[PDB]
């Protein structure tokens, strides 16, 4: 357990202070802004939805729509990491739009303008 | 996301987040503190400075 | 013993709960009530106790607390960092009673209206009442010079009760009779900007904020209906389709919208949630940056008195100042109660066609 | 570097782009276009890069790749293995380009529609537009002599987009002006057997599939209404009432079924998506065993050429023919696109009415 270093007053390097680590779970949505710190969004009342082009690593070119109310994961400043992504149980049916054979993915963005002015 | 240009009234939701994240480090040298990479830590100020929702939230 | 400092959401429920003032202040002198002014030495923060002298934790609210726990502190916190957040609980406070008395003698004059009075307003439209400007509020902050914010303050009970009840007495009794309030506006930032004043009002200055380097003594601000009621074009049944604010805001036995009123009292508006939504509640109409700005001194102070790592684990990443801007960042999400955003947004009537000037309130049908 | 095999739904989801049209396949002399027509080298399978010369898993879409990696390749599988796929994903891309070059004529023509002409024919019934068959994309290799599949692939920049406009917009002025196609089934299946044949058709042979032994230069097959026309109980009014696709389908902005047309291109039924849906997407009517029968060289060919405990551990319980046979199984759900199944229950009209005859389009009423 090494007491001395469990109770060190002084700076302790990482790699020194480090275990072996656990997986952990989240749901992005219910969180809150003020507590997570890592999580960015696109503040409400901006109301006029963008549509937008993205090509992949082969070269297909992809259509996505960002609106008001998105959020996203700043990736800057925490460490290399994977991330598993489950949508089992969730309905996201609406009048003019079913799910059901539709196709979803990860998109990410490198810019020099703050996401929430986007 | 589609192959063809998506009509924003048909498709009302944000994003797809509302769903369950699993996050596991990559590596076993860095240690991150509410959230952001410090090169070093001193254990004797982390006693009694975590709120269960920082907790709860923290990575 | 050791202490450590709050957290960031902490904080933002203290500027929240600072903000509808109901903080809960400690002094010495006179215990946890908080009639008569002191000087501060605790407040409850994110269910948090913490002590002004070193803005330190000393306790939660699941352990009763009869005196100041002892404990190290550095003394290194001075009133003046914090004396802010004391002004706008104490403004809030006062502007909330003053709202309350107005709107007291709004119902009162309400139900000793006579049924014949009623029968005939609503047959031919007429001033049904009307108060003299003069009496609301006589020695209060914002109708006064002699009073001042240290002043004890005016002891109620069930003040939130009291306030739901009236209201919802007060608009039921509106929308039943199809009258016309001189008192009620579509969107409080018209008040701000985009109506014209009238009656010397041009000379008014909206500090927009509860603030020490302004003066909240002024006048109650009304609308100007007199030539409303002066146009022979105009007909009850014009003013029944139209004018009536149920025709725009809805009806409010049921309606999930806010309503708003003129600045009455300290030249802010206020806002009142929905019955639909469970109560309603009045709140100040302030933007979330000027909430936010209170705290720049505390920043400052904080820097200059605790440890760089104590700040980093207790605050976050970039320590104080990277919160401040954060929390500016994101204050409309955050520093910004629901019913403040969730007005009507078709307008048929119009909320800015007549003046705004000093005078007696009136409501008419 | 050695490799490993890749995993059935991969495998799946393979067959289900090529079947639907987009593969990213990658060629030594091209690169990842798919314009020119050459040997594959590497293929993307459900997110997995997969080298044709031996079929391992090489690679990921999440990392760029220029060239093919460094790697231990045992070279033991030939072009005639995996010949069937990139056969079928040609056959698919060129039927989906010339479909959108004949519904785009077809809007075009019936938008220069005049509307006097428009309104004359509401009264009484008449024949709109008319296209010669032989102007049906003359170049395809479904229409001309000289096109193979091996032919460069026309460049046609946001093709569904521009076909699912140019569909919703032809159902949208056809439903509004209550017009009757000639080139719409109510039920896909009855072409392939439940449809009188016409006196040139009756010749017909139909694969039910994209294969390599079929010939798919053929004509153009619209039904024939002719006799419509001359029958005299025949009347705009009941035209309207039953002939009309809405009084079945349902009407095209409210509709969440799929419409169908008959075998306009390489003899082979489209089926289109609703609104409803979110949007229209157009699928062949291929089966879906059908579309599994491509792989079975493949199957031979893996167990032929790597080790039964690899196979085993990759592919599953059974073997890889284990999991053919399986997949054979399950095939009416997992390979099969869920607009297929989406079509009318009842139709009062029917689909076996009038026979079918190759010859020229037309829009009537």
């Amino acid at each position: 357990a090494e007491p001395e270093i469990i109770a060190s007053l002084a700076p302790v390097p990482a790699p020194v202070f480090a275990i072996p680590p656990k997986p952990a779970d989240y749901n992005v949505r219910t969180l809150r802004i003020d507590e997570a710190t890592w999580l960015r969004m696109i503040p409400k009342s901006m109301n006029t939805p963008f549509q937008i082009q993205v090509t992949d690593n082969t070269g297909t070119n992809w259509h996505l729509n960002l609106r008001g109310g998105t959020r996203v994961v700043n990736l800057d400043q925490i460490a290399p990491m994977r991330f598993v992504l489950d949508l089992g149980g969730k309905s996201y049916k609406e009048t003019s739009w079913d799910p059901n054979g539709k196709k979803v993915g990860f998109i990410v963005f490198q810019s020099k303008i703050p996401f929430e002015l986007w | 996301i589609d192959s063809a240009a998506i009509t924003p009234t048909n498709m009302t939701q944000p994003d797809v987040w509302d769903a369950l994240l699993t996050m596991s480090p990559l590596s076993a040298g860095e240690v991150t503190v509410k959230g952001a990479v410090v090169s070093e830590v001193v254990p004797a100020d982390l006693i009694g400075s975590y709120t269960p929702e920082s907790l709860n939230a923290s990575l | 013993m050791e202490v450590c400092l709050p957290n960031g959401h902490q904080v933002v429920d203290l500027i929240n709960n600072a903000f509808e003032g109901r903080v809960s202040i400690y002094s010495a002198q006179e215990g946890w009530d908080k009639t008569i002014s002191a000087q501060p030495d605790m407040m409850v923060c994110g269910g948090a106790v913490v002590c002004m002298h070193c803005l330190g934790v000393v306790g939660s609210l699941q352990r009763k607390l009869k005196h100041l726990p002892h404990h190290r502190c550095n003394q290194q916190i001075r009133h003046q960092d914090y004396v802010d957040v004391q002004f706008a609980d104490r403004v809030t406070a006062h502007w909330k009673r003053g709202m309350l008395s107005f709107v007291a003698q709004m119902h009162e004059m309400m139900n000793d209206v006579s049924p014949d009075d009623l029968d005939r307003v609503r047959t031919e439209g007429g001033s049904l009442v009307e108060l003299n400007w003069l009496q609301v509020d006589p020695n209060s902050m914002f109708r006064s010079i002699h009073s001042s914010w240290t002043d004890p303050l005016q002891v109620v009970d069930d003040l939130d009760t009291k306030l739901d009840q009236y209201w919802t007495a007060l608009n039921l009794m509106i929308d039943s009779s199809d009258l016309i309030p001189n008192f009620m506006m579509r969107d409080p930032s018209h008040a701000f900007n985009g109506v014209k004043l009238g009656g010397d009002a041009r000379q008014t200055q909206f500090s927009r904020t509860f603030d020490s380097r302004s003066s909240l003594e002024w006048g109650v601000m009304v609308y100007d209906y007199s030539e409303l009621e002066h146009d022979p074009s105009k007909g009850r049944a014009y003013r029944k389709e139209l004018v009536t604010p149920a025709r725009d805001f809805g009806h409010f036995g049921l309606s999930h919208y806010s309503r708003a009123t003129t600045p009455i009292l300290g030249k802010m508006p206020a806002v009142f949630s929905g019955m639909l939504t469970g109560n309603c509640k009045m709140y100040p109409f302030i933007k979330g940056t000027a909430k936010l700005k209170t705290v720049r001194k505390l920043v400052e102070a904080v820097n200059h008195a605790w440890g760089v790592e104590k700040i980093r684990y207790a605050l976050g990443p970039g320590g104080m100042t990277g919160w401040y801007n954060r929390t500016m960042q994101q204050a409309p999400i955050v520093l910004t109660p629901a019913a403040l955003t969730m007005f009507p947004d078709t307008i048929k009537f119009g909320d800015l066609n007549y003046p705004v000037m000093i005078g007696d309130p009136m409501i008419l049908g």
